[PDB]
């Protein structure tokens, strides 16, 4: 998502499409797994799970 | 014929040889050469030594 940011959309719109998306997340402290919403960091997720 | 008689080196002599000019001029070439191989060289290294600082990916979760 990062590599988007200047060179077609601005920093807070890349924020705003990525954070539509959610993801996996570290396990809690009783080890269920979580979800949270996208950063910057993230990939361009696709649409089928494989 | 005698070994004391120069063949002709008209050709390609100068009109004036003047030392001050002919050293001036080839010494101007070398140095040139000199300073953009040394500015070459420099940027070489460095787009190498550059490569081994984080990548873009590491930055991203500073
Ligand atoms: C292994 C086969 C050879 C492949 C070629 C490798 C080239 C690297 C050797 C450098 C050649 C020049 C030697 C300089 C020297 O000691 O002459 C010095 C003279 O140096 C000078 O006076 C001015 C410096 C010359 C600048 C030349 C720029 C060339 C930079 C190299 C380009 C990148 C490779 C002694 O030579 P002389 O006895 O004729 O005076
Ligand atoms: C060991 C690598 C030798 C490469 C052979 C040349 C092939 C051309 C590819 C060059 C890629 C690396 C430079 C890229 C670059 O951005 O540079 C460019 C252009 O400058 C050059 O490097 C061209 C000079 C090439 C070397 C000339 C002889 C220097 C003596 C030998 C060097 C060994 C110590 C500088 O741009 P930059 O400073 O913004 O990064």
């Amino acid at each position: 998502w990062r590599t988007l940011v200047g060179v077609s959309h601005t920093n807070e719109e890349v924020r705003n499409m990525a954070e539509e998306f959610e993801y996996d997340d570290e396990p809690d402290e009783q080890g269920n797994p979580k979800k949270r919403p996208g950063k910057l960091s993230d990939y361009i997720p696709g649409p089928y799970p494989n | 014929k005698s070994t004391y008689r120069t063949p002709n080196f008209d050709d390609v002599l100068k009109e004036n040889n003047d030392a001050d000019k002919g050293r001036s001029y080839a010494y101007f070439m070398v140095g040139a050469m000199g300073l953009l191989s040394s500015a070459g060289a420099k940027s070489t290294v460095e787009t190498f030594i550059s490569s081994m600082t984080a990548t873009a990916d590491v930055l991203a979760m500073a």
